[PDB]
């Protein structure tokens, strides 16, 4: 990019500019905190064939969670930060919607991105994942999406990068058994033996060979949700999640055949704090989850 | 393992002329306000650094001349002076180490 | 042996007339016998071609290469000779026009392998030529836009005649 | 007319003189085609076309 | 793999690198200025941070005394350390060491830097002086701040 | 700008994206700048 | 070896075939040697053939250097400016005469690929062919798939 | 007939230049001194009727030519493309200095002149009001409704003028020729009369930008390429115009640019 901003600023304008940026961002967020008050477009009811908008949370860490049956179940952490809609585009094969996530400084960005994010409220985000939504649910840009969008007892898919191990060898990249230590190896312990046949003077495309492991987007299907938080906007999903800690992850509804027609009890468009909606408790629990503070279990 | 066919001059030229191997031009050369010896960003000057090094070497030589033999390291601070200049009333116990030199236009 | 770059500095042109251009003054200078390779010298020359003398010296003063100091000294000597001998007032109004680097007279030594053999170890020597032309540097040839490509295509399609007939 | 808005057209502009064409000529654009048609008409009027007489030696 | 790995390998092992860092720290405590590679420079700076912390913890403390006796091979810099670099910075907390950069070495061309304790009697270094406040952008920002203040 | 411009030129002239790129100095010098004037 | 040899389209120097016919041969300079066995043919020619050749076409002037030369040459200039400096080292009188006649008959045009032995200035008489030939015209010139 | 008026003004400017240059005494040389902060005590032996501090900068290095904006001779400001007289000290000014006030004032005056030129080329002027730099917006009243399209057109014209890259020719001329050049607009006549009455003599500084000429007081920017950014905030009330512009080597940012534009919009 061009010349970084912190170059022609004295020792007195840096903190002033920082405070001004923070105040402007906070004011924009507070102004956009009211979606229903502004034109929210007509809201449609639930239909058999129709999807909803997802979220983009941050993978904090992991912690265990015991169920009522007395069994250990690993659970992940997903912090829904801001998560606002950028724009909307109709017919490609189906409608699309852009969603952001974390709040990245608006100094190390392209002029086009800065102009696009200035046309709308809020500051520029980090990533922009496009979701393939139907024509039914259509939320206006600039609206927030907290963790209340999802509810317990639901399978939600997650996709994100992975802890890239760089250009790895062969065993760690594909799980090859390599060669023995003795009888009678001298320089062969992790190398790949034969390629493929002999007469074939070529190499079958896609053959397992040393390459850059990880550092790619991989989706996981079949992940149940146990508990959700409203204050901190945290989502606790079962099983691990691709990507390192403090890494943005794309989350949306599942796609399996056994979990497709069950969004009747879920909010078809998105959760709206302003209501005319009856606020939810501090955190919704599940039917098969040991609540924090409840008496000890007893299989009698 | 051995070359089966010598690389042609065209192939050699194409290999030793791509932008990936050519020296990448840099644009991080500014003008130093002191002595204008075109310094680099995030890096100190050249003539000023040499002057500071010479001054530090002279100060160390003077300290050694005053300290004497090795294995000393007194438990008192230091104060550098120049021609004239009465010692500061605040630093009276600190050992003064100097000889003969004029205060330059960049030392406090 | 063949010294010519040093003799080119003695070329004399007839006296110009009032109704004629200024004719930018050309400079020639080179150092013989340089304990250095030739590929790196050619790399440095290619790096310093379209740039001016000031930018060239600025890039050389921060180029981690043995030949950088040699090229800087050569450019300084050429600038001094141009300001003194060739008669030039402006010191920064000079730009590089030609820059090459050929091999020199190499010797031979022995390396001694790990057996009853060996190999010739030539002492690679090189040179360095530079041509500084008076006046500011010319602008770089910009990339032909789509309009130029369309015009060339139209010209090629219009400049076609029937083949194999009258 | 050949093509249209393809950057490589070829219009055959004519010149009707009281429902009686006197000449014609093609051209890249419409104005250039009309100019070429007028030039060919002037040629035909002056008898300078390629179908004239060679000479008498 | 080196995901979240600290301590850059330098010498032929942990003992060699820690001995080199100790020698560099001793040389700095003796002269208050050393020209070393950037890696070793930052490593010795991080080590001297904790060294000054221990020296500030107290002199009668057996732990600090043992640490000073170990990290200092000359054995003559312990009193100077404890009685100069601990009371002088009795007000600061973590503002020690001022790291910069050297152009390069005239031999093998290596990235070198300089580090020294603040308040030293040696001459000052050419620190990167920011642009003055009387410039165009600075004046515009000052006017904007004044207008924002007067808005209230 | 190279890729998009070449694609636009190809779509406009309905030609391939191979002849749009330039050629080395060999073919440039091999070209005859003084062709034989015919007719 | 045409790709590695220049070519030229067939054409005349001034269209002499239309009006008057002009001799393309300009001058001829013979470098005969008095004392030397390497110019007996040229000597016999200059003796008993050059006069007849010059009188057969008064539109050409010939010179006779007659200088101490080791190899006799002939400079055949032309109107356009071409020069054909050939050698006649050891050649019979008949051969030299035939060579001189050929030089006088030919023009100054280069001796390279003629390519297309024909220069038709106006090859089209009934109208040059174009893609819009031998085709009809519908009513009002309505292109296909056109209502109004 | 504005074209004829501009042509006559350019002809008068050329005639004044010829008159000022005819008095050259066969190129008289002088020995001017330079007292700067770097590389002392270098000197120069330039001319006294054609040479300019730009020649000294070129003799020194291209860095000064690209960074120098004003030359301080005897403590007074001077232009980069202006003939010098009386051998005295020479200095250089840039944007990153201890007291770059003269450079800021020159940049403000140059921006005002460029805004006036763009307004004149758009489709009667009055003068060039000297507004402080802290105001955050250069003003240029004009006697005669603007919209977003008009502001965009003015910005495009200013960008084109900057891309053209033309020098600022200055001349110290009396008030007679100044009035002869501006023998139509009464406001400019009164301004020139006041400027002449202020100075001890009738001498008045002038400026020329291709086909645009205007009167001012302090020096200006030599080349228009030094002005990187340039915009037009809005218009206020005979009609007072506004605008903001940043020079090269001080590229702020899109956010800072928008903030400065909003602050100037007043
Ligand atoms: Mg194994
Ligand atoms: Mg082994
Ligand atoms: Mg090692
Ligand atoms: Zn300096």
């Amino acid at each position: 990019s061009g010349t970084w901003w912190d170059e022609h600023l004295s020792e007195e304008n840096v903190p002033f500019i920082k405070q001004l940026v923070s105040d402007e961002d906070k004011a924009q967020l507070a102004s956009k905190l009211c979606p229903l008050k502004d034109e929210p477009w007509p809201i449609h009811p639930w239909e058999p064939g129709s999807f909803r908008v997802g979220l983009i949370a941050l993978k904090l860490g992991m912690m265990p969670l015991w169920t009522k049956d007395g069994q250990k179940h690993v659970v992940t952490l997903l912090q829904v930060q801001d998560c606002h809609v950028l724009k909307y585009t109709s017919k490609g094969k189906m409608a699309t919607l852009s969603v952001g996530g974390k709040t990245v400084s608006r100094f190390r960005k392209a002029t086009s991105i800065l102009e696009f994010y200035r046309e709308l409220g809020l500051p520029p985000k980090q990533t922009v994942k496009i979701f393939n939504i139907t024509d039914n649910a259509a939320i206006k840009p600039g609206t927030p999406l907290y963790a209340a969008h999802f509810r317990p007892g639901q399978y939600v898919d997650v996709t994100a990068k992975t802890i890239g191990k760089g250009f790895q060898g062969v065993m760690k990249r594909w799980g090859f058994k390599g060669q023995p230590a003795t009888h009678g190896q001298t320089k062969t312990h992790r190398r790949p033996g034969a390629v493929a046949t002999g007469d074939i003077g070529r190499v079958w495309p896609g053959t397992k060979m040393p390459g850059k492991m990880g550092n790619i987007y991989r989706t996981e299907y079949g992940l149940k949700v146990w508990r959700i938080n409203t204050k901190h906007n945290i989502i606790y999903v079962n099983g691990s999640v691709p990507g390192h800690k403090n890494c943005l992850v794309k989350v949306k509804d599942s796609k399996l055949p056994a979990y497709k027609d069950l969004g009747k009890n879920l909010p078809f468009p998105t959760y709206f704090p302003d209501g005319d909606e009856e606020e939810l408790p501090e955190d919704l629990y599940d039917e098969n989850v040991c609540q924090p503070g409840a008496p000890s279990i007893t299989f009698a | 393992a051995a070359p089966k066919n010598r690389r042609t001059i065209e192939v050699n030229r194409c290999r030793r002329r791509n932008p990936q191997k050519l020296i990448k031009v840099k644009n991080n050369i500014d003008v130093c306000p002191e002595c204008g010896h075109l310094k680099q960003k995030h890096v100190l000057c050249a003539y000023c650094y040499e002057k500071v090094c010479k001054e530090t070497a002279e100060i160390r030589r003077q300290i050694g001349k005053q300290e004497g033999g090795p294995f000393k390291a007194p438990t008192i601070e230091t104060v550098v002076l120049y021609t004239g200049e009465t010692p500061s009333e605040q630093d009276q116990g600190k050992r003064i180490i100097e000889r003969d030199r004029k205060r330059p236009s960049w030392f406090t | 042996i063949s010294r010519k770059w040093e003799k080119k500095n003695k070329i004399v042109y007839p006296p110009q007339l009032p109704g004629e251009p200024r004719r930018p003054a050309e400079i020639y200078h080179c150092r013989r016998q340089i304990k250095y390779s030739k590929d790196k010298m050619w790399y440095l020359a290619k790096l310093i071609r379209g740039m001016s003398i000031d930018q060239a010296l600025a890039q050389l003063e921060f180029n981690d290469k043995k030949g950088a100091k040699i090229i800087k000294e050569v450019l300084l000597e050429a600038q001094d000779m141009a300001v003194r001998d060739h008669n030039v007032e402006f010191r920064s109004n000079l730009y590089i026009a030609e820059s090459t680097s050929g091999r020199g007279q190499c010797l031979k030594r022995i390396r001694y392998h790990g057996r009853g053999r060996f190999g010739i170890m030539e002492k690679v020597y090189c040179h360095y030529f530079v041509k500084l032309v008076e006046g500011p540097p010319p602008p770089p040839e910009p990339p032909k836009t789509a309009v130029a490509h369309a015009k060339e295509y139209i010209q090629q399609l219009r400049s076609r005649t029937i083949v194999h007939t009258l | 007319q050949s093509g249209g808005t393809t950057a490589l057209p070829l219009y055959f502009v004519g010149l009707y003189c009281d429902k009686k064409l006197i000449a014609e000529g093609p051209g890249e654009t419409v104005l250039v085609a009309e100019e070429e048609a007028a030039r060919v008409a002037l040629r035909k009027l002056y008898g300078f076309t390629e179908n004239r007489r060679p000479w008498n030696y | 793999i080196s995901h979240g790995r600290v301590f850059r390998r330098m010498g032929l092992g942990p003992e060699s690198r820690i001995h080199l860092l100790r020698n560099l720290l001793t040389g700095l405590v003796r002269h208050e200025r050393i020209e070393a590679p950037w890696a070793r420079v930052d490593e010795m700076r991080g080590y001297a941070e904790k060294l000054i912390d221990y020296g500030k913890l107290g002199d009668t403390n057996e732990r600090a005394m043992r640490m000073a006796d170990f990290w200092l091979t000359e054995k003559d810099l312990i009193p100077k350390l404890f009685q100069v670099l601990a009371p002088r910075y009795k007000d600061q907390t973590g503002g020690y060491t001022r790291m910069l950069q050297i152009p390069n070495r005239s031999l093998d061309r290596a990235k070198m830097a300089v580090i020294e304790y603040k308040g030293n009697c040696l001459p000052p270094l050419p620190l990167p002086r920011r642009d003055s406040h009387l410039t165009l952008l600075n004046q515009l920002l000052q006017g904007l701040r004044q207008d924002l203040r007067q808005s209230q | 700008e190279e890729g998009p411009m070449i694609e636009q030129l190809s779509k406009m002239f309905f030609t391939t994206k191979h002849r749009w790129y330039p050629h080395g100095r060999y073919h440039r010098c091999r070209k005859n700048l003084n062709p034989p004037k015919d007719r | 070896t045409a790709r590695g040899t220049p070519s030229r389209f067939l054409a005349s120097v001034l269209h002499n075939g239309l009006g008057r016919y002009v001799q393309q041969l300009q001058r001829l300079s013979f470098s005969v040697s008095r004392d030397g066995a390497s110019s007996r043919g040229a000597r016999e020619f200059v003796e008993r053939e050059v006069i007849d050749f010059a009188r057969r076409n008064p539109g050409v002037v010939i010179y006779v250097n007659s200088r101490p030369c080791c190899v006799p040459r002939v400079v055949a200039e032309y109107l356009n400016g071409a020069v054909r400096e050939e050698s006649i080292h050891c050649k019979s009188v008949e051969e030299i005469s035939t060579l001189v006649q050929k030089l006088a008959d030919q023009s100054g045009l280069d001796v390279i690929r003629i390519r297309k032995p024909f220069h038709t200035d106006n090859p089209s008489i009934q109208g040059q062919w174009h893609p819009f030939t031998n085709k009809p015209t519908t009513f009002r010139g309505l292109r296909p798939r056109e209502v109004q | 007939s504005p074209t004829e008026l501009t042509e006559m003004r350019n002809d008068l400017f050329n005639k004044e230049k010829a008159r000022q240059l005819s008095l050259t005494p066969r190129t008289e040389k002088i020995e001017v001194k330079h007292v700067g902060k770097t590389d002392p005590g270098t000197v120069f032996v330039m001319n006294k009727n054609i040479s300019t501090p730009y020649s000294c900068a070129m003799h020194l290095s291209e860095w000064y030519c690209r960074k120098s904006i004003l030359a301080l001779v005897d403590g007074q400001p001077w232009d980069m493309y202006k003939p010098l007289t009386k051998s005295c000290e020479i200095k250089f000014l840039t944007f990153k200095d201890c007291d770059p006030g003269e450079v800021n004032k020159a940049y403000w005056r140059s921006c005002a002149m460029m805004m006036g030129c763009v307004i004149e080329r758009a489709f009667n002027l009055v003068r060039a009001p000297e507004v402080p730099v802290i105001s955050g917006a250069f003003c240029y009243d004009v006697v005669l409704m603007p919209t977003k399209e008009n502001l965009r057109s003015f910005t495009k014209d200013a960008h084109a003028l900057i891309y053209k890259d033309l020098p600022f020719e200055t001349l110290e001329v009396e008030a007679k020729v100044a009035l002869e050049i501006f023998q139509h607009s009464k406001y400019k006549v009164d301004f020139i009369e006041e400027k002449a009455s202020q100075n001890p003599e009738r001498i008045v500084k002038l400026h020329r930008i291709g086909d645009f000429i205007d009167v001012s007081e302090g020096p200006l920017i030599p080349r228009t390429s030094i002005c990187f950014q340039y915009e037009v905030s809005a218009v206020h009330n005979i009609r007072r115009f506004q605008g903001v512009s940043l020079p090269v080597h001080l590229r702020a940012h899109f956010t800072i640019w928008d903030k400065l534009l909003e602050r100037s919009r007043k």
